[PDB]
């Protein structure tokens, strides 16, 4: 059987890379050398995807075992490693011959801007090459963006094609959905902050705002990007080194979210917007003004996290508008209904509350500080990064807490030493207040020398 | 691509904490892992001088929010990690997306597995300089600080992971010079032994080899 | 010789210009660097370990410049073998002290892991490495003594004192950290008859006695990774370095030279059955009088 594969291979494995050789597609997939090559190309081409690849590897192992069994049966009939040799023959078969780069580069120019260009010439090339931007290979994305920038063509000069020629082109109006979907999927696979910035400003400028489905899923994936992924956001918005490019990106994101919140505040009950959707994140949020809305819980988290980074350098309108509608003055918060059971659901969890108190926007902090449980107060005082003013006022809240109901407080307390150490640390760094909690701690823990 | 300043390493080596308050936060983010390790665990020192110095250390790093990620990294049960890694070692003898989409134990498991894999490959060979061990965590700029911090803990808390083999492995990886520099910054007294271990491998310039 | 190294540096620096041969230029420059390096340790302070680290680093820089220069001073005739090896052992001793102070600071600069001796794994292992380093240093001072056949008695006693300081530090490490339980040794030496032959040697014996009695007072008191062990070891290092180094006659001045030509029967084939019969012979050379310090009546030729 291995000798059969070695004898059948040179018909197509030694031939060039022309299409007719090995009867187009069928006979290619058959011949083990050809097959192996195409399979390795497809194989190289998240956790769920890894499991699929693992299943493919198991299937390949099963096929190799079947081929070995066939070889064993053939040997028995004749009387009456194999995989390594087959792979070596397939690799060393010396196929391909030629793709020389200038020939295919000049050939490709006719398909997009030349008189030969049409819908199909753009759409097929986009379906083949733009899809590579979502692949797990970072080299795939690098080569794809380099090739697109080279073939097609004052901030982010390299990616300026996506910002100044393609949205202006006639072939964008009909092929907007496929590019938008592919780039939106690629927002999770992209890593460099400048790339993420370019895609976000593009989706801010030239998206189908009018279509509800595109706006909704774009909001969902942007919400996943800004909530699920933090380190990309951290490098993009490092508060040690703010930049006006980050200002433009945050203004664009706030513009998109302001548009979404306007759209959902305009949505009334009894429309097609409210469905029994498959996804669990759907939440029916109704404001104190009677307005009704259906949006995803992670999108709410995305809206609130965007306000924790402070004001824009060059803009104040959308930030203030979003701050007012989301965190009003002298008014209560809206009540959310989880669509699964129509019950009240949490709005500001612990990982969210930490970023609200860390944020220096005052309204957000005093909104977070309202009705805090003693366990949550212990969690917040135990964390770092909080500014001095927020820390001091939370310490005064803790002072009120101990003076009112100390019983739950020292019921939940596992150990008093290290918190007393940290609260005196926070007291001496420049904070005022909180001395009552420290004094109560030292009341049962008098100071000791070391 | 910022390395630890000589003042920072000298001050950490001498534990000159009074001048450590005069160090910039971008500099301090490289030596922070060990720092948070110091102020949050078993002192094993029990001195009033060290009690105040630990107090000043806790004072200094309270103003940076990146310490919360390390606290999450420091709160795991490391016994499960050492058993899993040792069992895998006996068994054999788009990872940044997973990094963004996982908890601290999974991060530690994946990077510890990667690290043990590269030192096993290099120890199996005779110093062939397999410089293409992997480039998935070392290449993207986003996961430089986070994985560097996590590498400091995974080279400290499972202390059965040797410092010299970690240094040689980082020499084999793409962008490991910066990791080696900050890792020696975190564990300061190993500089002599790290350099000693790094000297006994190559003889000549190897015709200016890679 | 008397350890006054700052003014010695001042004089040696003045002598660089007026010498004529390059070998003596390197030699005088190396002496200037060694004197400056020893004066760097004059600025030490008791119970200040950061200053100790800084001063030892500053000393080691000039020591390294000096040893490079002194190796440049070597020539086929009069090769500075004793000076090279003595300075190299001082290099290794100061580097060992720097490493030990760094580790003692690493007791608090690297707290132990979640592991439930053991439970202080890193500090114990680096203590063990320091122990091995100091024992190897003592052994190297010993074979330097043994290679110093032509040296005067005072130079041999000075090298012996260097070896004893290395042994003292290693034993302090062992009896405080590694094996405190089984090191139940009583320091019952007749210290009254410690006839010190110099002020430098007197300070050496005084600091040995203080470190040893401090170790004896802390035999089993504490758990072996306490900060008091660190304080004891660092104070031992600082007190040992405070007494300045005292170069001696054999460093500067060679007398009673001797050597062996060692002629013998000379890529040599031999039949395996006809086992080799070798004649080994040699003459003992002498510089001026043969028997000035030591008299030679044996040659214990060892062959392998």
């Amino acid at each position: 059987i291995s000798t059969l594969y070695w004898k059948a291979w040179p018909l197509l494995l030694v031939v060039a890379a022309f299409n007719p050789e090995n009867i187009g597609l069928a006979a290619w997939e058959e011949y083990p050398t050809l097959k192996m090559l195409m399979e390795m190309v497809m194989t190289n081409n998240t956790l769920t995807d890894e499991e699929t690849r693992t299943e493919m590897l198991n299937r390949e192992l099963q096929t190799a075992q079947r081929e070995k069994q066939e070889i064993l049966a053939f040997e028995g009939h004749l009387a009456a490693h194999i995989l390594d040799q087959v792979k070596s023959l397939n690799q060393s078969l010396r196929l391909g011959h030629l793709l020389k780069q200038r020939q295919l580069l000049g050939r490709l120019q006719d398909l997009l801007l030349g008189p030969k260009a049409d819908e199909q010439t753009t759409c097929e090339v986009l379906d083949y090459f733009l899809r590579r931007l979502g692949s797990s290979q970072v080299a795939s994305r690098v080569l794809a963006m380099k090739g697109l920038s080279l073939v097609l063509s004052d901030v982010l000069q390299g990616y300026q094609w996506l910002l100044r020629d393609l949205p202006r082109l006639p072939l964008f109006d009909s092929v907007r959905s496929t590019t938008a979907l592919a780039l939106q999927q690629a927002i999770h696979m992209e890593t460099d902050p400048q790339t993420i910035s370019a895609y976000l400003i593009y989706l801010s400028q030239h998206t189908p705002v009018e279509e509800q489905a595109q706006h909704s899923d774009l909001a969902l994936d942007v919400a996943r990007l800004v909530v699920e992924r933090s380190t990309i956001m951290s490098h993009l918005f490092s508060k040690l080194s703010p930049s006006a490019a980050s200002d433009a990106v945050l203004s664009a994101l706030l513009s998109i979210f302001s548009r979404y919140v306007r759209r959902m505040r305009q949505s009334k009950e009894g429309e097609e917007v409210y469905s029994w959707s498959e996804s669990q994140d759907q939440v029916f949020l109704r404001w104190s003004s009677g307005e009704t809305a259906t949006m995803h819980i992670l999108v709410v988290h995305a809206m609130v996290i965007l306000l924790t980074l402070g004001p824009p350098r060059a803009d104040d309108s959308e930030f203030q508008a979003l701050l007012d509608i989301w965190f009003p003055e002298e008014k209560p918060l809206p009540t959310a209904f989880l669509v699964d059971t129509s019950e009240e659901a949490l709005l500001l969890p612990d990982w969210l509350k930490l970023r609200m108190i860390r944020s220096e926007v005052l309204r957000l902090v005093d909104a977070a500080l309202q009705d805090l449980e003693p366990q949550q107060l212990l969690l917040f005082v135990q964390s770092f990064g909080i500014p001095v003013s927020s820390m001091s006022k939370l310490l005064q809240f803790l002072d009120q807490a101990v003076a009112h109901d100390p019983q739950t407080l020292e019921q939940n307390i596992m150990d008093k030493n290290y918190m007393a150490h940290l609260v005196e640390v926070q007291h001496e760094r420049g904070a005022s207040g909180g001395q009552t909690f420290h004094s109560l701690l030292t009341a049962s823990l008098p100071p000791r020398r070391d | 691509l910022q390395f630890v300043s000589p003042f920072a390493f000298e001050a950490m080596q001498k534990v000159d904490v009074v001048c450590l308050a005069s160090l910039s936060d971008p500099e301090l983010r490289l030596l922070l892992p060990c720092l948070v390790r110091m102020a949050l665990c078993a002192p094993a020192d029990q001195s009033q001088s060290w009690a105040q110095d630990k107090k000043l250390i806790l004072r200094l790093l309270s103003g940076v929010e990146a310490v919360n990620s390390i606290v999450a990294l420091l709160s795991v049960d490391f016994h499960a990690l050492e058993q899993d890694a040792s069992k895998e070692q006996q068994l054999r003898h788009g990872l940044t997306l997973e990094f963004e989409h996982s908890d601290s134990p999974r991060r530690l498991r994946l990077v510890l597995s990667e690290l043990l894999a590269i030192m096993n490959k290099v120890s199996e060979s005779n110093g062939e300089f397999f410089f293409k061990s992997s480039e998935l965590f070392e290449s993207p700029v986003y996961l430089e600080e986070a994985a560097d911090v996590l590498c400091i803990l995974q080279a400290e808390l499972p202390s059965l992971l040797p410092i010299v083999d970690v240094a040689e492995a980082l020499l084999h990886v793409r962008n490991g010079a910066w990791f080696l520099c900050l890792l020696v910054a975190n564990v300061p007294d190993s500089f002599n032994e790290v350099c000693r271990g790094l000297i006994k491998n190559g003889e000549r310039q190897d015709e200016e080899s890679l | 010789r008397m350890g006054n190294h700052d003014m010695a540096k001042e004089l040696y620096q003045s002598l660089l210009t007026q010498v004529a041969s390059e070998h003596f230029y390197f030699w005088l420059n190396s002496l200037k660097e060694f004197s400056h390096a020893e004066q760097c340790l004059t600025g030490l302070q008791e119970e200040n370990y950061s200053s100790a680290l800084s001063c030892i680093a500053e000393s080691l820089k000039f020591y390294h410049k000096g040893i490079a220069s002194l190796t440049a001073a070597s020539t086929p005739l009069n090769p500075l073998s004793f000076q090279c090896e003595f300075v190299k052992l001082r290099i290794d001793l100061l580097q060992a002290f720097s490493q030990l102070i760094c580790t003692c600071n690493s007791l608090k600069t690297s707290p132990p892991p979640a592991i439930a001796l053991q439970r202080c794994g890193r500090i114990s292992n680096q203590m063990k490495q320091s122990m091995e380093e100091f024992r190897s240093l003592a052994s190297r001072y010993g074979d330097l003594y043994q290679a110093s056949f032509d040296a005067d008695s005072a130079t041999l006693r000075n090298v012996e004192l260097q070896q004893q300081s290395c042994l003292l530090i290693s034993h302090a490490i062992e009896a405080l950290i590694l094996d405190p339980e089984s090191a139940s040794f009583q320091e019952y030496g007749s210290t009254g008859t410690a006839h010190a032959d110099s002020e430098y040697e007197r300070r050496m014996m005084s600091v040995y006695n203080h470190v040893l009695e401090e170790v004896e007072s802390l035999n089993r008191k504490y758990t072996p990774v306490s900060y008091m062990h660190t304080a004891c070891l660092c104070n031992a290092i600082i007190a040992l370095l405070k007494v300045p180094l005292s170069f001696q006659r054999y460093f500067f001045q060679k007398l009673q030279s001797t050597s062996i030509k060692l002629a013998l029967s000379p890529p040599i084939a031999v039949q395996n059955n006809q086992q080799l019969a070798l004649k080994v012979e040699g003459v003992v050379q002498h510089g001026s009088k043969p028997g000035l310090f030591r008299k030679i009546q044996s040659v214990c030729l060892n062959v392998s």
